[PDB]
């Protein structure tokens, strides 16, 4: 409701703020100290204010204690009058001096904010992340278990991926849910591309073939760039929009090829059984 | 087969959207590179308007000169001080040290004025004395000033006055900027006459 | 005189239509300033709890659903907070521009212990952006059931509520038009609470029909929960998180599983208030410095609300690799929460995060492996913070690290070559070259590994920018061995070798820069070759020939002032090797012998290529070599 | 059944809260404000004249003037304006969201012709957020002038305004904040009216007393001094492009960008409907040094609404290699923030920029008609136009007619390709190019003289932007280009020549396997063809993988990942001139026995020569040049 404290900020080196004609780089030095100097002006200002205060204050407690003395003295009349005087002209000095301090809060509040003035440091801790690393490639162990759990637990996904024909729908259908992107998914995408052709559903195989396709070159890709398939999958269909004839005619003899050794494989499996 | 799978256009992005450059320096007339109206016109134009920048800011140099002054080959100059790289560049106010702070427009407005001479006449102020012990002396005193009779030929004489009465010691008839733009200003225009 | 004095007045309908119309620039938003007010009733209802239980017998959860129907064309927004009664239905809701938000806060000032996100009153008002009509039906514990209800025409209906009754809380029904039906979908209204309040301190609960039912059912509704699944993590003090609930933060934020290399957890406290968490990514994203991303690494956070993503005020460019999240207590919001009425608070708040992580840089320097780690990773973003920062220049200069002449393979920090730094000289050798093994064996490091003393190899294009900067490390000067000049501790034997040199081999000089005039500007003698007789050194003003390779490939570099930076050359013999002394030998018999300038041109573009340089046309030398192989094999 | 109809109501101290607090992000723009409604009420004063003449009696001129007054610390704002009556006053400046200037809008009564900014009726107030205490002055001219004055404390006087009388309009007077004093200065006030208001219709004077009266025949410094610099540039865009010469154009130009001289070519053009807007668009002489400098924090295209600034150029504005274009775009009906400082539907902008880049391209085509401008064009924004290749896939069809390079035939003048396709022979189908670092590099290199000696033209392209824009480019009117440096190349061929070079595999395949073991990892594949006339060996690289140009610009990129170009190398192939005495001279040595240390010696010579001459760098020049200094010390005889 109310931005009345936040009107006032001076950053040094503020990026923003500056002339084509003045090195930045070194007007960021004079804007740096100029703050500091200012700020060592107003702590002076701040100690010098607060020991007279306290003298001032010990001058008029003495003053009035000596008053009192005088007062309870005889004979010391004329001094007391003599006291009177010198006691008033304390006061004049003391209200004088908190009107200084007065003045100084004033000023304090004028005064614009800075990065030191406007927040103190809380509490910091820096931790270090010391993890195991590196992955392991086997067709046993925890491998297959995750072939097993990640079949059984999102066939719907895989299956509604084999029956994709559209580019575009498949990167989006994917970022929704990148974590089907996995070795794992693409091995099982192609055994069942071959339980199909088993099957002998040629247009179905085909429709599957492309799709499981799809992933293998986003693979090589992950592994041409060492970063693995979940964080550069979503290029690879803009690659392929933009993709030369050349890349055009690779993918489609991929295609061809991995369509034929699925036939081929399959025929042998429909022979031995 | 698995093939090569082609691919490409991974980053190659133009990623080129930096910067480089820089002209030398601004210590020109040691290195003799002699200038014409033009030139000299604008780098004093132009280091007016960067130096009445940090006076709004209440930003005061004093210390500024040819070591404290850069050129650059985008025909600008960057008077922000390079910060280490002296004698001979301050005032008596300094030199004399009565208040141990000399700093103020005055002084800042004097060292402008003694740039100007040294560049417009291309050589070093009172370069017919050198040693510090005398130096110091009428600095100390401060009550000559240096002469106008080095000046380069064929310029508007208006920077002659310019430069006259941003040297004298009174510094409450010194120049400040607001009229200083109005001088460069038409300086500028009389640099075709 | 006469005065009369008035009370500003508010014409009701035009200031519906600024709100509904040109006040708020993303018609998005009115999810997250409803959720924002579901957080403020349950908020409200869980404070009053602790004072007395009994609050809560109308229903012990404190949760948000929202609850699309495309069968209606409305979209459901339900809270179990505290509700609100027939005055508070009739000030909140019908008073533009007042919060009984502000009114609850303000009247405590004892029980601060809870912040809630509202202090302007027209953040409901936002609801109409997206829908004609809303009603809306509560049930606080004092009252009965009402509906609100209005079309923003300039009146509202207010009702005992005939139908299904609720405990308590809240219930927002929003009629969408026809415009807006996008937002009845999974992935709109996901993506928007993932967006702006994925970090709301309550559960946030979808409700769809997408259930598949066992076969052809699919009538039950979908209870996703996933909508504030990730907890705020920076809320809770460090020294009871460790750093498994870090990782999987992390991981959650990025929305990719992978692990963090560090992570930096801190908090300032004064008149600007924010505890911030920055982390460290254990690997570079592939598209770090592709400028289509932009910058979308640290977000700005105002009491668990999203407000601003990275900006350049926020973040430098260079430290754009490290990604965290920043949240504050206290901020100046615009009216649409999306900006801050003070620009330079972000520079202040930037002024402090470099500040962090330039220590959290130098925290991860005693680790030996996970420095190696992280800067083979961001070494590209640490020089160029060097040349970007000048004023924290010097907190990035240690941080550097180099392969060196005696460190084999390994790098080593600057700190470490002045440690080991013979006192005898007071200069840095460094070589900007292109190569590991281009700088290794090269033509001007062979008397500096000779006499033992080190150069530092530089072999990316960035610490060719970086070096221009960094022009000295602690009081000594950084100098280059392709450049003139080259400074060495000279010995009384060395210097008699170079005076004799000097008149000794005048006449070949000048003979070179006779036949060379305007190729090579200067040929002299010095100290810089064993076993090489030929160098190019450039002129202590000027371009590195590798510096000068860089400027000529870059994309987007201007022709017309590059003439003026042209380096110049100087051509540098070696007196002692055998090829110079025949040679003299040859010219002191004539000058104008014809294989003597034909083999000084040789001499000349083969050094030229050892130096750096690109040769002005490569076919002269192609052809001078297979003539001369020609005449080699004696094939005419 | 039980409906109870209520009203809406506000809560006044709140909304004054947060019209002054939570609606503006810079504190300046009050001036916006308050010269935006004193334009408003000239506008009205001005239509009313077009009906009756006679109710300007009291005042004729329209003006605006700012005569701040440090002393006192207030920031007046005079205008001779329509003024308002008590009515007005109680409402307009009392209402919020009440805005007199959108009613007298709505009593245009079939007379539209006039634009009138402002719809909101909270403009006013941004005067609270420099000035604690805002005292207004109006005199209409069928009413008394009274005194309106508040100080946001959500109660508000009316005076009968016994002072000082004004003939017409109204005179806003601004108490600004103890701290608020910035606003006075000169500086500050001329910066802020060429930022916002400079291209408002009336004539705006500041004015301050700094004048140094003249002393001759003393040290006077105080004299109001008029300056009506701060409105001196008039829009031209809003009258049409037929009855302006290009000298207004000109000086519109130099008033704009500064630039000292006059602008190279103008677009000026305006598109009518539901979305209407007035662009004006100029291309500079001389490209900045700093033009691409991308942390320039771009602001070449000024958005005004109705007159007056509201956004520097985005992204959404205009394209990144269209970043030359200075000019204006001035629309009349978009839909404004609250705050006046952007547009409220941003999906606009992606109309905005598809119209200003399809007529700033049809304004490039139609300047390629006049030789010597377009070539000055050119030679200052060929890296723009290069840039815009790479990255539309819009435009590239049309993009690329506007490219121009030097050829084989051209001599020292730059020609389209579109003139080259002229004079393309029927017997060949494709565009030869060729990738260097330098025009003399490329005129003699081993891969065109085979080419240039037989009827093909060759393109020159030494530019580093030019690989950047080819990959993109594929194709040209159907004729696709091919480059030299790369394998497989095509020309048209005889019988003669197949069965020649069918002998000439028969012969060399020794060569090709033997240099291929002996460039085991340096080389991929080693074959002959005709690229070559007096080289003997030339390497050319892969069909898709970078070419050497391309892999020496990406290895120059300070800012790259060095892990995608490990796998993304170029595949070296050596190709060999089979007429060359010099491979034929040790074939015969090879021939005799298939170990020599002086076969070996001269292939890796040749090998790294024609690694020099293809545009590669090597990896270690050292191990070239020893091998060359041993060579001639054995030829000189040492
Ligand atoms: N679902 C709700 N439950 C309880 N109170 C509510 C609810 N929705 C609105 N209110 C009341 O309405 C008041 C004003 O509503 P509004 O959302 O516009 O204000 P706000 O919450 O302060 O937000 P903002 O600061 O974004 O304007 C709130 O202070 C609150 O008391
Ligand atoms: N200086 C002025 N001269 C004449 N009329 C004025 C002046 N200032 C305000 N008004 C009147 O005030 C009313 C509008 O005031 P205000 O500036 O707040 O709204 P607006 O300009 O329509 O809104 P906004 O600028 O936010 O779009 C109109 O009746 C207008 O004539």
């Amino acid at each position: 409701v109310d931005y009345s404290v936040w009107d006032h900020i001076e950053v040094s080196d503020d990026e923003d703020e500056t002339h084509p004609n003045i090195d930045t780089a070194s007007l960021f030095r004079w804007r740096h100290q100029a703050r500091v100097e200012r700020m060592e002006q107003f702590q002076k200002e701040k100690e010098e204010l607060d020991r007279g205060c306290r003298e001032c204050k010990r001058k008029v407690a003495e003053c009035q204690r000596k008053l009192k003395e005088l007062e309870v003295a005889e004979g010391g009349k004329a001094e007391l009058e003599r006291l009177q005087a010198e006691a008033q002209q304390l006061r004049k000095e003391e209200r004088s001096w908190e009107q200084k301090l007065e003045e100084m809060r004033k000023k304090e509040k004028s005064m614009p904010w800075n990065v030191d003035t406007l927040s103190k440091d809380g509490f910091s801790k820096s931790m270090v992340n010391t993890k195991p690393e590196k992955t392991e490639e086997d067709s046993e162990e925890v491998r297959e278990q995750k072939h097993k759990t990640f079949v059984e637990k999102y066939e719907k996904q895989i299956k509604h991926f084999g029956m994709l024909r559209r580019w575009d729908d498949s990167q989006k259908y994917l970022s929704d849910n990148v974590h089907l992107v996995c070795e794992e998914t693409a091995n099982y995408l192609v055994i069942w591309c071959i339980d199909l052709e088993v099957e002998e559903k040629c247009a179905l195989m085909e429709q599957v073939a492309h799709q499981t396709i799809v992933m293998q070159f986003i693979l090589e890709l992950a592994k041409s760039l060492k970063v693995d398939p979940r964080a550069c999958f979503r290029q690879f269909f803009t690659k392929i929009k933009t993709a030369d004839r050349q890349y055009m005619e690779g993918f489609n003899d991929e295609l061809e090829a991995f369509k034929e050794r699925v036939r081929g494989r399959a025929k042998l499996r429909i022979e031995k059984a | 087969l698995l093939f090569m799978g082609y691919m490409t256009k991974d980053n190659l992005a133009v990623i080129t959207q930096w910067c480089e450059g820089s002209s030398l320096y601004k210590h020109l007339h040691v290195q003799e590179t002699k200038f014409q109206m033009f030139q000299l016109i604008d780098i004093a134009r132009q280091t007016a308007q960067g130096m009445d920048y940090l006076h709004a800011k209440n930003i005061i140099h004093r210390d500024m000169k040819s070591n404290n002054i850069f050129l650059h080959e985008g025909l600008t100059v960057k008077i922000g001080d390079f910060g280490l790289a002296s004698v001979l560049w301050m005032a008596p106010e300094v030199i004399r040290m009565q208040d141990n702070n000399p700093f103020s427009f005055q002084s800042d407005v004097y060292s402008y004025g003694i740039v100007l001479y040294e560049l417009m006449t291309g050589e070093l102020p009172y370069s017919h004395i050198n040693n510090r012990d005398q130096i110091i002396f009428m600095v100390g005193r401060g009550y000559a000033s240096p002469d106008l009779s080095k000046l380069y030929k064929n310029c508007p004489k208006a920077m002659k006055r310019l430069v006259a009465d941003c040297v004298k010691k009174v510094k409450e008839e010194r120049p400040l900027f607001p009229q200083i733009l109005s001088s460069i200003e038409l300086l500028q225009h009389s640099l075709p006459k | 005189e006469e005065v009369e004095t008035f009370a500003f007045q508010a014409e009701i309908a035009q200031l519906m239509s600024l709100i509904i119309n040109t006040f708020y620039s993303n018609k998005e938003i009115f999810l997250r300033e409803l959720i924002s007010n579901a957080s403020d009733a349950l908020d409200k209802i869980r404070y009053e709890s602790l004072t007395d239980p009994s609050k809560l017998d109308s229903g012990k959860e404190l949760k948000i659903d929202i609850i699309p129907n495309p069968q209606e064309r409305t979209l459901t927004l339900v809270d179990t907070g505290i509700g609100m009664t027939k005055a508070d239905l009739i000030n909140n809701l019908g008073t533009i521009a007042k919060s009984g938000t502000k009114a609850f806060m303000e009247a405590l000032q004892a029980g601060a212990d809870i912040s809630m996100i509202g202090q302007f009153g027209v953040g409901f008002y936002s609801a109409y952006l997206v829908a004609e009509k809303v009603v809306v039906i509560t049930k606080h514990n004092d009252d009965e059931q009402y509906a609100w209800e209005s079309s923003a025409g300039g009146s509202f209906t207010v009702r005992a509520d005939h139908g299904e009754p609720i405990g308590r809380g809240t219930k927002v029904i929003l009629h969408l038009k026809e415009d807006q039906t996008e937002y009845l979908e999974e992935r709109r209204v996901k993506e928007v609470v993932k967006k702006h309040s994925q970090f709301i301190g309550y559960p946030i609960t979808l409700y769809l029909e997408k259930e598949r039912e066992k076969k052809k059912i699919k009538e039950k509704y979908i209870d996703q929960e996933e909508l504030n699944k990730t907890k705020p993590i920076w809320t809770r003090n460090p020294d009871d998180i460790t750093q498994e609930e870090y990782g999987e933060f992390y991981k959650s934020l990025t929305n990719d599983w992978e692990d963090h290399l560090a992570v930096k957890h801190f908090s300032v406290e004064g008149q600007l208030e924010f505890r911030a968490l920055l982390f460290i990514p254990r690997r570079a994203p592939f598209d770090l410095f592709e400028n289509k991303k932009k910058k979308n690494n640290i977000k700005l956070y105002v009491r668990r609300v999203f407000i601003m993503d990275s900006c350049d005020e926020l973040i430098p460019e260079y430290l754009n690799f490290i990604r965290g999240v920043v949240d504050s207590e206290d901020l100046p919001l615009n009216i649409s929460r999306e900006m801050l009425q003070q620009s330079k608070i972000l520079k202040v708040i930037r002024k402090n995060i470099v500040k962090k992580c330039l220590e959290l840089f130098s925290e991860l320097a005693e680790d030996k492996e996970n420095y190696k780690k992280f800067y083979e990773a961001f070494s590209k973003n640490l020089k160029l913070g060097i040349h970007e920062d000048s004023t924290n220049r010097r907190r990035l200069s240690e941080l550097l690290r180099y392969h060196t002449s005696q460190s084999g393979d390994e790098m080593t920090s600057l700190s470490e070559y002045v440690s080991r730094m013979k006192e005898t000289q007071k200069s840095i050798y460094y070589i900007t070259g292109e190569s590991k093994e281009q700088v290794a064996n090269s033509a001007f490091v062979e008397r500096v590994r000779k006499r033992g003393f080190e150069v530092v190899y530089m072999t990316e294009p960035i610490d060719e920018y970086c070096v221009q900067q960094l022009k000295e490390f602690d009081g000594k000067s950084l100098v280059s061995v392709t450049k003139e000049g080259l400074e060495l501790p000279e010995d009384e034997e060395e210097k008699k070798k170079m005076e004799e040199s000097k008149a000794k081999f005048e006449n070949l000089c000048k003979l070179m820069k006779e036949i060379l005039d305007k190729k090579v500007e200067k040929v002299t003698i010095s100290n810089r070759l064993v076993s090489s007789p030929c160098c190019i050194v450039t002129s202590t003003y000027g371009w590195t020939a590798n510096m000068e390779r860089i400027m000529k490939a870059q994309a987007l570099r201007d022709n017309s002032t590059m003439g003026y930076m042209m380096a110049k050359k100087h051509l540098e013999i070696n007196p002692d090797h055998p090829i110079v002394e025949t040679l003299r030998q040859k010219a002191e018999a004539d000058k104008n012998d014809k294989a003597v300038k034909d083999l000084v041109v040789l001499l000349f573009e083969t050094a030229l290529l050892s130096s750096g340089f690109s040769l002005e046309d490569p076919q002269t030398h192609s052809n001078r070599i297979y003539r001369m192989i020609k005449l080699g094999l004696g094939i005419d």
